[PDB]
């Protein structure tokens, strides 16, 4: 159905507000809010949202608390002031996916249309993309397991419409734009290695552990395709790619010629002025 | 080809861009179009009668 | 960027003074819905 | 002793506390006994975008470099005309405190570009800096007539200037007339 | 064998399937007819090229090889990253 | 916008709904928008302001007008209401005059000293903690980055031999278009040499061209890392 | 007047529709809810009444509100599924008592049980210990029965009920032609 | 465009016929100082980025 979605920073900043108004409780469990957007267009667009109280139980995990009246009131007034946005789905700040979440989402699965689930972290220590869009659909399982709600990963992007970019850029005055050049590119070319390093290290360890040491048949079948992807590159000897390396290095030579020639052109005015201005200043000095 | 010049009925002249929705098929000149007060985008065109 | 606010000023008209007065208030001939009579700036003399 | 403490509080998020680290390390390193502080002082001065630590930067610099009045205007010569006016203000305070009580003309001859600027802050700071020098000085040795006249013009120009401009003006004039030339200041 | 000269010949195939050299063309024709293998051999002289295939059920030696190649790839990427970033952080930042 | 437009029962209702929730804050005032006729306040506006300031002595007034406001600056100016009985004494008896220069951002020569009678403004500052800083910075950096971050890099790396090449050809075309004039330049350098009648710098642009040319060199090591491991 | 919250649990099972006892007594106890909520309305109209079932999946039909107008409309569509649930039925109410508006209102929760308890004595005495710990008023009402009326339920109530003075009361209704209304109106908990 | 009375400054006529006085940006060279040309200012800033034939 939906190929990709658009998530604005405003809702995550509303989560920052959720971490703001806490006021030192001593509980700070997962808080379920109500996300709003436009389900009319194929691509999902998030504008703004509100917050609803959500509480659970220590021992029993099947306990979930929502409000129909508050939801209908907030959505009612929001629809009253703005008719260009309606209900879509919900989201939680919990780093882990609870089993009760299917029952929590079941409500909006009944009353509302199909809802999208978003998982974020309470502490922004994650370098990767904090927002993961998960569509709720029923898929046929190959192993023959009974049909249940399955969360499928949907690609997403973080962007703003018009004024939000200005607001962010003004409030920050730190981050820099694309700015094609040396430092902007080389920073990426440096840190990206760590971007892959910490992620892969955080992944393959728990992967290796849970595969051999673990149970609850999450359908490992896709991981054979994972390993297959890892085997899609059987150590190519580059012998066929030698010509490509030759063309690339030829382009490098072109870069060399361009650089040398252009710099040689720039050196003109400098290696003229450095003489003609100095000799004239010196002779007219006294 | 991406951005062209528009002429208002009142007489001032302006310039607009291209929306990701519409294509370059009806973007060709010789056809009266419509504009928006914000960002000067184009929802659709205005066929003459 | 300090001139940027003077760009936000939405430009400036072209003044034409057909007559000067002894009250030190300069009248200016302008395009229709024009003719705004006001004293000039203090750093610039009127008689000039 | 407190080196580790200052180094630990230098990375703090609070701009006020960031300036507090510089103000703390200011009087501690006075006497020009540490060349390490000025490194991160100038570093946080140029790199950081917030004008708070930038205007709070060279005060500690002048405090530790107060020993030699001559070397200061040379290294603050680049901070004479800066990007943001706050740096020019802090630099004006720097030239004010460093050249205070001395006969150094390196600031004095550079006071002329400083006395006139589109920004009122750097102007006021230039008035203070000009107030902290001419005090206790003979007129026959050096031509202070120019800056004295431009200082005496501040009161008649108050109508055509900013409200805070005349404030810093008469405030700068209250420095020379203080104590009737009898009392002065010494670092 | 995930590595070490993937290139093979029809000899092993004809030896295992006890079939002649004449029927291996129809055999691989049927193999390409099913669609489980994308293998296409560009060879001139006698040769057999292989391609992507599905692990399906399970393999133990391919699990050992999985963790092996993965550990090696990981420590290589890590080594290169640290090596480059070592001077890169100092001379550029 | 009017004092009658505000529904008291609906107001108190929503406020109560905020009270039962985790938002126990009283209303500090009200804000609005004044598009296209200016950010100033009309008669009805100052009247309903007078009516709404009966409770709170402060009554912060904020007017946002993005319509004629350039996207270059989002800077906004908060508004205040002076008393009518203070006309005898001084206008603004406020200390800390050092922030008036920061309040000088509305430097417009009309509305300020034009409407200055019985009217004034107040300074504006922000607040940021480590949580908001790190979160928003990481989110924005990620917004300018990719999901796995290794996706769209190799794409351009392999597009250097297709897309960028044409851009390099065009770059050589413009550079040559400069060079043909650069052939005429040494004559002038052999004639006048006094003063510059040409506003064109001819240098920094070509430098930027070199900066765009360095992409190949920077992505070369990238391709090396991709090929290696 | 008296400031307190009212939580009523209805049985959505098919045991209420049996042909021996009242002909779908669900409507009768519905009318009971009506007359007691109207009684509370006459006494203290500012009290709110929530509604939820005893089934496996806990679903709130109406959030606690002083206006029973839409509640009367939400009394329909009982969705006759599931059998019975106890623990999470308690945890979906007593733990949800903190979501009330007025903080000065006392905590009062009742229940209508038309099905045998599937939980052992352990869970019973534990949950009773919990309710006694957090000190919440609980009124046990059982409509219809299969096995013996009160066996472990007596000790359950005794252990659940603290503060003997003016505390909670136990309501036990036997089989009979009379309705449940005037029968549950007998204690002081009603009216 | 109408005329240039001085260096790096000129006047520009509008569509309504009302002449506007706007100082050009330093980046713009003397090529745009041509007496008769089609010039495009901003709808707000009223600055000329480029001219069209
Ligand atoms: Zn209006």
């Amino acid at each position: 159905a939906v190929q990709k979605v658009v998530v604005h920073p405003l809702v995550l900043l509303s989560v920052v507000d959720h971490f703001n108004r806490i006021g030192k409780v001593g509980n700070q469990k997962r808080v379920v809010g109500v996300l709003l957007g436009s389900w009319q267009k194929k691509v999902l667009d998030v504008s703004n949202s509100f917050a609803v109280p959500f509480d659970e139980d220590d021992k029993d995990d099947s306990v979930w608390f929502l409000d129909h009246d508050y939801l209908e009131n907030m959505y009612g007034m929001f629809k009253k002031v703005n008719a260009r946005e309606r209900i879509v789905g919900w989201y939680h700040t919990g780093p882990k996916l609870h089993k009760n979440d299917i029952a929590i989402n079941e409500l909006m699965k009944r009353y509302c249309p199909n809802s999208v689930l978003v998982i974020i972290d309470v502490k922004p220590k994650d370098l990767g993309l904090p927002t993961e869009a998960y569509i709720s659909v029923e898929e046929v399982h190959d192993d023959g397991t009974p049909t249940s709600k399955t969360f499928e990963h949907v690609t997403s992007e973080i962007g703003a419409e018009e004024a939000e970019e200005v607001g962010v850029e003004h409030l920050l005055r730190d981050i820099k734009d694309t700015t094609v050049g040396t430092l902007s590119q080389r920073i990426t070319n440096q840190v990206h290695g760590l971007k892959g390093l910490n992620s892969k290290l955080l992944d393959i360890r728990s992967y290796l552990e849970k595969v051999a040491t673990g149970k609850l048949p999450i359908n490992h079948q896709i991981i054979y395709q994972l390993q297959d992807v890892f085997n899609l590159l059987p150590d190519v000897s580059l012998q066929e790619f030698v010509k490509a390396f030759y063309l690339k290095t030829n382009d490098q030579m072109v870069v060399v010629y361009l650089a040398s020639l252009i710099r040689s052109v720039v050196a003109l005015h400098n290696l003229i002025n450095n003489k003609i201005a100095n000799r004239d200043a010196e002779k007219k000095e006294g | 080809e991406e951005k062209f010049i528009v002429k208002a009925t009142n007489g001032p002249r302006y310039v607009v861009g291209c929306r990701r929705q519409l294509d370059k098929s009806k973007l060709k000149p010789g056809t009266r179009v419509a504009l928006d007060m914000t960002t000067l985008t184009i929802m659709r065109y205005l066929p003459r009668e | 960027r300090e001139e940027l606010q003077l760009l936000q000023e939405q430009g400036s008209y072209v003044g034409e003074v057909v007559r000067a007065m002894d009250k030190k208030k300069v009248l200016v001939k302008v395009h229709p819905e024009g003719k705004f009579v006001v004293d000039v700036d203090k750093n610039i003399d009127i008689n000039d | 002793e407190a080196d580790a403490l200052i180094e630990s509080l230098c990375r703090d998020k609070d701009p006020i506390l960031r300036r507090s680290g510089m103000y703390t390390v200011a009087m501690a390193y006075c006497g020009s006994g540490n060349n390490k502080a000025i490194r991160r002082l100038l570093h946080v001065a140029v790199s950081d975008v917030n004008d708070d630590v930038r205007r709070a930067a060279v005060e500690s610099l002048g405090f530790i470099l107060f020993r030699t009045p001559e070397q200061c205007p040379s290294v603050v010569s680049l901070l004479s005309e800066s990007y943001n006016p706050h740096v020019r203000y802090g630099a004006a305070m720097a030239l004010g405190i460093c050249c205070a009580g001395t006969g150094n003309k390196e600031a004095i001859n550079l006071l002329e570009p400083m006395t006139n600027d589109p920004v009122n802050y750097v102007r006021q700071g230039a008035l203070i800096a000009s107030a902290l020098i001419m005090i206790q000085q003979t007129e026959i040795t050096c031509p202070k007539v120019n800056q004295f006249r431009q200082l005496y013009s501040k009161v008649i120009n108050d109508k055509h200037d900013d409200v805070m401009a005349k404030f810093g003006a008469i405030l700068a004039q209250g420095i020379l007339d203080a104590g009737g030339h009898n009392v002065t200041i010494s670092l | 064998r995930p590595a070490n000269h993937r290139q093979l010949t029809f000899e092993e195939i004809a030896k295992s399937a006890k079939i002649t050299v004449n029927e291996v063309e129809l055999l691989v024709m049927k193999a390409l007819s099913v669609g489980l293998v994308k293998g296409s051999i560009d060879e001139v002289d006698k040769r057999v090229h292989m391609t992507w295939v599905q692990p399906r059920v399970l393999d133990l030696q391919q699990i050992k090889g999985m963790k092996d190649r993965l550990e090696f790839w990981c420590t290589d990427v890590k080594s290169m990253e640290m090596l480059v970033e070592h001077q890169a952080h100092d001379i550029l930042t | 916008v009017s004092v009658e437009a505000v529904d008291p029962v609906f107001q108190a209702k929503m406020l109560d709904m905020l009270k039962q929730t985790g938002r126990p804050e009283m209303v500090v005032g009200w804000y609005h928008s004044h598009p296209g006729f200016g950010c100033w306040l009309s008669g009805v506006d100052i009247n309903t302001q007078q009516s709404f300031e009966a409770l709170s002595e402060r009554a912060v007034a904020v007017v946002v007008d993005p319509i004629q406001s350039v996207k270059g600056k989002v800077v906004i100016d908060a508004f205040r209401l002076i008393n009518a009985n203070m006309m005898v004494l001084g206008h603004e008896p406020r200390q800390t005059t050092s922030n008036l220069g920061h309040l000088n951002k509305p430097s417009i020569q009309a509305l300020i000293h034009g409407l200055n009678r019985h009217y004034y403004s107040i300074t504006i500052n922000y607040r940021k903690n480590e949580l908001e800083q790190k979160m928003l910075l990481n989110l924005h950096k990620k917004s300018w980055m990719e999901g796995l971050t290794l996706q769209d890099y190799s794409e351009h790396c392999k597009h250097n031999e297709s897309v960028v090449k044409e851009m390099l050809e065009l770059a050589k075309n413009y550079n040559k278009a400069v060079e043909e004039e650069d052939k005429m330049t040494p004559e002038q350098l052999a004639i006048k040499n006094v003063g510059k009648q040409d506003p064109k710098r001819h240098l920094e642009e070509h430098v930027d061209v070199l900066m765009t040319s360095n992409i190949v060199q920077c992505l070369a090591a990238m391709l090396d890392t991709v090929v290696f491991k | 007047m008296v400031l307190e919250s009212t939580m009523v649990c209805v049985d959505n099972s098919e045991y209420m529709r049996n042909g021996d006892f009242l002909p779908t007594r669900l409507q009768a106890q519905q009318d009971a809810v009506n007359i007691v909520c109207h009684s509370k309305t006459r006494s203290n109209p500012e009290n709110n009444v929530g509604l939820i079932t005893l089934a496996n999946d806990c679903e709130v039909l109406t959030t606690l509100t002083p206006d029973t107008g839409r509640i009367l409309s939400k009394l329909h569509t009982v969705q006759p599924k599931g059998k019975i649930t106890f623990c999470t039925g308690i945890r979906v109410a007593h733990l949800a008592l903190k979501h009330r508006q007025g903080k000065n209102h006392k905590m009062r929760i009742i229940a209508f049980v038309g099905s045998p308890v599937e939980d052992n004595e352990k869970d019973l005495v534990k949950l009773a210990k919990r309710l006694k710990k957090e000190k919440v008023n609980v009124d046990i009402i059982n409509f219809g029965e299969e096995e013996v009326n009160t066996e472990k339920l007596t000790a359950f109530v005794n252990t659940l009920n603290g503060k003997d003075g003016t505390g909670s009361h136990l309501v036990t209704v036997p089989p009979g032609p009379s309705l449940a209304d005037a029968l549950i109106s007998s204690p002081i908990l009603a009216g | 465009f109408l005329e240039a009375v001085d260096q790096n400054t000129a006047i520009v006529g509008s569509t309504t016929g009302s002449n506007y006085y706007v100082r050009i940006l330093s980046t713009i060279d003397r090529e745009l100082l041509k007496p008769n040309a089609s010039v495009a200012l901003h709808k707000h800033s009223n600055a000329l980025v480029d001219v069209l034939p």
